[PDB]
This record gives C-alpha cells, sequence and structure tokens, in this order.
RNA sequence: CGUGAACCUUUACUAUAGCUUGGUAUUGAGAUUUGAUUAAUUAAUUAGGUUUCUAACUUAUAGAAAUAUGAGGAGAGUGCCAGGU
RNA sequence: CUCUAGUCUGUUUAAAAAGGCAGGGAUGAGCUGUGAAUAGGAGUGAAAGGCUAAACAAACUCGGAGAUAGCUGGUUCUCCC
RNA sequence: ACCUGCGAGUUAUCAUGUCUAGCAAGAUUAAAGCAUAGAAGUGCUGGAGUCGAAGCGAAAGCGAGUCUUAAAAGGGCGAUUU
RNA sequence: GUAAUUUAAAUGUAAAUAUCUUUUUAAAAUGUUCCUGAGUAGGACGAGGCACGAGAAACCUUGUUUGAAGCUGGGGAGACCA
RNA sequence: GGAGAAGCAAACAUUUAUUGAUCCCAAGAUUACCGAAUGGAGUAAUCCAGCUAGCAAGAUGCUAGCUAUCUAUUAUUUAAAUAAUAGAGGCGAUACCAGGGGAAGUGAACCAUCUAAGUACCCUGAGGAAAAGAAAUCAAAGAGAUUCCCUUAGUAGUGGCGAGCGAAAAGGGAGUAGCCCAAACUUUAAAUGUGUCAAGCUGCAGAGCGUUGCAUUUAUGGGGUUGUAGGACGUUUAGGCUUA
C-alpha cells in the first residue's frame, strides 16, 4: 500500500478494455474542420474502432488496474 | 456614527437629540470638544432619563 | 511591529499571481497563471490620538483603521476590555 | 557535440523592485456654478471646477514625556485596488 | 626605507612567485607600526572581468544532497541448447 | 608498479507472466481481540473489503444480448463450448 | 549467576481508605415578557488552505472596504433559487 | 555487607580495617571560579565597587550577606517612581508537537503553469506527549466529541487535461468522558456620571420622600448553559425554624 502503482490518467480517459484483450478507442480527425471531409469518411470516423494488437502490451502497462 | 448632542447645533439638532453624523465629524470634533457623546447604553439612556426628568423641557430655547 | 496594539493584527504573507488570458465567464478560453512571487499585505496602522476626558489627556495608540471603526462603533473602554487590554498599558 | 552550466547584452519572452496615475480608507465643516439623471425653471441625488476655516493630520522650537507656541492642511503621507513606466 | 621596467639563474627549484645584476620614487597622490569600520548576486576597486585568508565571470563551511546527466568508466564462479 | 584485503541489479510494495502448494463457482481475510507462553510466537476469534460469477452503451438504461438505427438489416463488442 | 521466591531504615513514584476541601441543603410542572455571545454573519476586491491551478467553484480561514438579523431567527445540504 | 581496603593496572614502602573499613544505595553537609551569570564592567575562569558584620581595619587588605532585568498580581495618581511576593531568562533530545517564514537541485527528456513541497532550513512556544477535542457537524445514510489504524482507493475530482497531484463519507477497530463561563435576574458595595420626586418593596394598612434616585464600570455571591432552554410571571410546593 506504500507503493501502489499509479494509473496513467490521460491514458485511462482514452482507452477501454474488452473482455478478452482488445482495446477500444475513439477515432481521430472528427473534432475540427469537417466541411471538406467526405461524408463516408466522416461516417467511418464516427464509429469506434479497435487498436492494433501491437499496442496492447504497452497499454496494459499503462493501465495497471483498469 | 450615531451621536447624542450635549448642546444644540445649527443643522444637527437639540440637546438630547440623536443624529447620524460622519465619523470624522463625530470622533475628531464633537466627542473631544464635548459638544456630543457616544450613543451607548449606560450613557444615552442615562442622559435621556436625566433630560426628561431633571431637565424635562427646553431651557428657554423654545420661547 | 506593524501590529495593531489592540487586536493584534499583523501583516500577512502571500503570493503575487499574474494571469494571462480571458476568463470563461467573459467568453474567453480561460486564464493561465504566470510566475508567482512572494509578497506581503500590510496592515494600515494609524498613530491615533484619543482624548480621554476621564483623565483629561490624550493617549496615542497604534491602531488599524478596522480597530478605529470598531472603536467608533462600541466605545474605547468597552473595546479595550473586550480585547483584555487596559488604557494604563499605554501612556 | 550535449533540447550542458554560468555570465553579459538587447527595441527576445515573462514577472518584479522602484517610479508614476486614478479610485478608496485615513478624511471634516463652508461658499459658489459646471453638469448629468429623475419627475414636476423647481425639487431629490451625484460627480467635479474655483475658494474658506481648523479640530483630524504633519513641519519648526522648548521638554524625558505630557503639553504649549508659531506655520501648512483635509492636501500630503501611508494601506488596498486598478492603469502606465 | 618602499616599488619591479630590462636581463639571467631557477622552474621533479632554496622560494606554490624568489635571488643575482639594475632601475623608479625618495618632503610627498610618501612609506610604515599599532587599533577600528565596509561580507557574497554583496563589499571594495587612481578601473586590469582585479582583490576579498596561496584558488574569485559571484568566497568559504555545513545542510538540502546519494542534485540531475541522452556522457564516459566499471560490473566478480562454471557448463549445455 | 606488484601483491594482499575492501569494492556494484538489493530491499520494500503495486501491476503482470510463469512455476510450486491448496481450495473451488467460489477463493481469501486486513486492522484488531482472546487464550497459553515470556517463547518480537502460532492455535483460534474477527468477512469489514478485494478479485471471479454478464457484458454492451457517453450515459440513462437494457441485458446473452447490447450499441450504432425506423430496422437482429448488416456489422462493432460479447457468448452457447466457463 | 540462572528458575521459582524474596531485603526497605531512608528517599522517589502510584492508587485505595478515611481525614480534609467543596457543592445540592428541591423537583415534577403552562403561557406572556427579557436575554441567548456585533463591526460578528454576509457581500465587493485581492490571496491562502480544502484532493479540488477561476473552472459552473461551494465551504473555511483571511488583508483592504462595506455591512445584518434578534427563534415570527440564523447557518449548512459543492453556482444559485424554492 | 562482612574481610580486606589505599580509583581507573600493577609496581615502591607507608598506613588504616573485626572499635565493622573499603564499597553500594538513600539523605544531608561541604560545594573555589567561569558560565542563563543577574552590583557595574569585561579579552569567559577577573579587575572596579555601594552598603552591612567581624578581622588592632587603616593606608586600593581579607571573609560573610545584599543591590540585574521582564511579565502578572497591589502598597500608592499599576504611566513616572520605588516597595511586595509570584512566574519566567538558559541548557538539554543532530527526537516528537504547535505557530510564523519558506526555497533551490529535479521531473515535465526545454521551460514559464505545475511538480518536487509546506521539503530542507530559519524563528517563536511549551509539553511528556503536543496539537485538536463534546457539531450553527458529517451527509441523503441515520447516525452522534476529538485522535490514531484496516478498508473504501489509486476511487471521486483536479491538472500548459501535459507530467502529475490525490480525497471524503459509510463500514470494520484501537481507545473512551463529558463539562464549565459570559448574557438573561438579583445581592454586597465602591468608583465614575446624572437626579430632588412618587425612586426603591412579594402584595392590604401605618411609617417613607431620596433604604444612593436611576444607570455604566470594578469587585463578591446566588442564579443559570440548549433539536430554545434558562430567568421575571402560573400553582402544589417550599424538612423545619431563626433573620427580612
Amino acid at each position: 500500500m506504500a507503493n501502489k502503482m499509479k494509473t496513467r490518467k490521460s491514458a485511462k480517459k482514452r482507452y477501454s478494455f474488452t473482455v478478452n484483450g482488445k482495446v477500444k478507442y475513439k477515432k481521430q480527425n472528427l473534432r475540427h474542420i469537417l466541411t471538406k471531409k467526405s461524408s463516408k469518411r466522416k461516417r467511418n470516423l464516427r464509429k469506434s474502432g479497435n487498436l492494433s494488437c501491437f499496442e496492447v502490451k504497452r497499454i496494459k502497462t499503462l493501465l495497471p488496474y483498469g | 456614527m450615531k451621536v447624542i448632542l450635549k448642546e444644540d447645533f445649527i443643522n444637527l439638532g437639540k440637546e438630547g437629540d440623536t443624529v447620524e453624523v460622519r465619523d470624522g465629524f463625530a470622533r475628531n470634533y464633537l466627542l473631544p470638544k464635548g459638544f456630543a457623546v457616544f450613543s451607548n447604553k449606560h450613557n444615552i439612556e442615562i442622559f435621556n432619563q436625566k433630560r426628561r426628568s431633571i431637565l424635562k423641557k427646553q431651557e428657554a430655547k423654545k420661547q | 511591529a506593524r501590529k495593531c496594539e489592540i487586536t493584534g493584527k499583523k501583516t500577512m504573507f502571500g503570493n503575487n499571481v499574474p494571469r494571462k488570458g480571458l476568463a470563461k465567464k467573459k467568453g474567453g478560453a480561460g486564464q493561465h497563471i504566470g510566475v508567482k512571487t512572494k509578497r506581503t499585505f500590510k496592515v494600515n496602522l494609524i498613530n491615533k490620538k484619543f482624548f480621554i476626558p476621564n483623565l483629561g489627556r490624550s493617549v496615542s495608540i497604534k491602531v488599524s483603521a478596522n480597530a478605529l471603526r470598531s472603536i467608533s462603533k462600541i466605545g474605547l473602554d468597552a473595546f479595550l476590555k473586550k480585547n483584555c487590554k487596559k488604557i494604563e498599558n499605554f501612556l
């Protein structure tokens, strides 16, 4: 209790964990200038995605409890 | 500062009256010179009772 | 010291905090604190003279404008009594 | 060479001593017209402008102090807030 | 009695700044004994980034302090895949 | 310079993986108390709490479904085979 | 010396008992008046502490100013209003 | 406590100890000078005094006993001035606690916000613990003073939303304890002000016109301490009497 590993809050506020490992996240580029972006591009950016399996280990280090 | 006049003044009131005056006026002039006294219990009440019983009226000022 | 001889008020140490930007309650995106420095807030003592008819003489005391206001409100003897000080400690 | 260290300079950036301006407390009483606002030139407030008397306050002398006398003055000084440098 | 241009010795020297020869001042902006005053982002400086206990482009001691280094160095017995 | 001594991945906690031991849809007590002993023990007492057992959705909320949507119409994340 | 026992004239530290000291030498019981903490509560500006950096920023302390009610009351319930 | 002792180690020659030594413990005496050092002064371990007593006291003689300062309380016109007692000065703990002052090296691979951090350190206070402590509280649960643990929990939030910082309530424990003033009224007065009438008193009567008349302050006793109860008024009361 003297040294509980601290979670990385800025990472907690962006990453989420699925039940068997994958990491859910919100896609970028749908926050700002949007008139020029095509409608199908924007529609795909709206729907949430899953990260590549290459970041999952680092993310599991960043979120020691969540 | 509410003050009770030990005498009469041109714009303030009569001996025995209580008036609101600016604090500098009260503290630097009236209180030290004796023209008036602080409107406290044990002073205001004593002065009012004495004025109403022993004095009981204007000393020829009204006439 | 810069100490009210009646109440005991003394100077208070704090910061000096500059701010850049526009507050959100004025439409701005916010404010940012700059480099804080150290500073002091000073009591404004007044070397006042109170004429006491009770011994027909004037006594000079270091009081703050706040204590002057309170004396004007309550009376010097009562105020000294409330702060457990006596006029003879002055002079 | 190291997103090294220190010093110095500047019309580099950001603070700040100090200086300066305004408001307010300290800070009262007068006289006068410059107005604004509110209603009906009048009346109720309020910022000022030009002036006055000293009791606040502070300069000179005597005194340990108290106190007194002679001059300034509700100014200045000192806090707090704000504007410049 | 106080100073050091020029030259030489010395430079693992006798001396962590001298000595051997010489030169300047030498009644004055003079030398010096004995006390005292000015302490570190400060003092002092007839002004050279000088001095302030043999070291000063910010003295020394203690503490923070085991400061931080993408830099350098070091990291100890054995065998098999 | 030689030689001889001294001279560097440790400890405390959290996360996670593996091994070992035990129980099992459950597992486990922390602080602390009592008893004996004087023997900084170890046998009990103590379940407050934590991790599994249901997830999805920003959330409300709904649930082996949920969200995106008029739509299980197609997918995203689940599961019925722990 | 160790186990289990055990020396206190005097001194120091502890309780308990009286002495001593002090207090009640009374309480259950209805409505009218008095008081119930004043430059204080609060507000404006400038700061600090609350985990909380002005952020919607409560609340508390607090410097400069201003300023209350008096149980027919006031404070608090994370802006504020009921 | 009993046979050695003359320190910490013996030596060399001198005594003591069974007349109870040495030594240990308790108490008392002695206790130079400096040092908070305090009669003044001073280069700390020392010169210079004032007064009193004794040395033939005496010509810079010696010894003993007093004269420092601050604060509180009064002996007075507590300021001035002495007098009276009472409590403090400094050291110790390179520990702990409270109050005040408050960085910088770092991290953010810079830095200016932030972090480090109320950290180091400085200063003022006492204690054996301190601080705090009996709700104008927590907080939407029905609890009930303060403090210290286990959990809640790395949670809720905050943060150039960058790095980081980081609760509280509830629950489970250690340990337990609640109280007292001011004010509301009244008594005893004093001091300071003001006052010559219906001002005091539970209410009929007589006396009575100032029981100091009414207030404030100081001092004493009764009265009382809270989801608004305590006093003046409402009764049974009020052990019982003496005083009013």
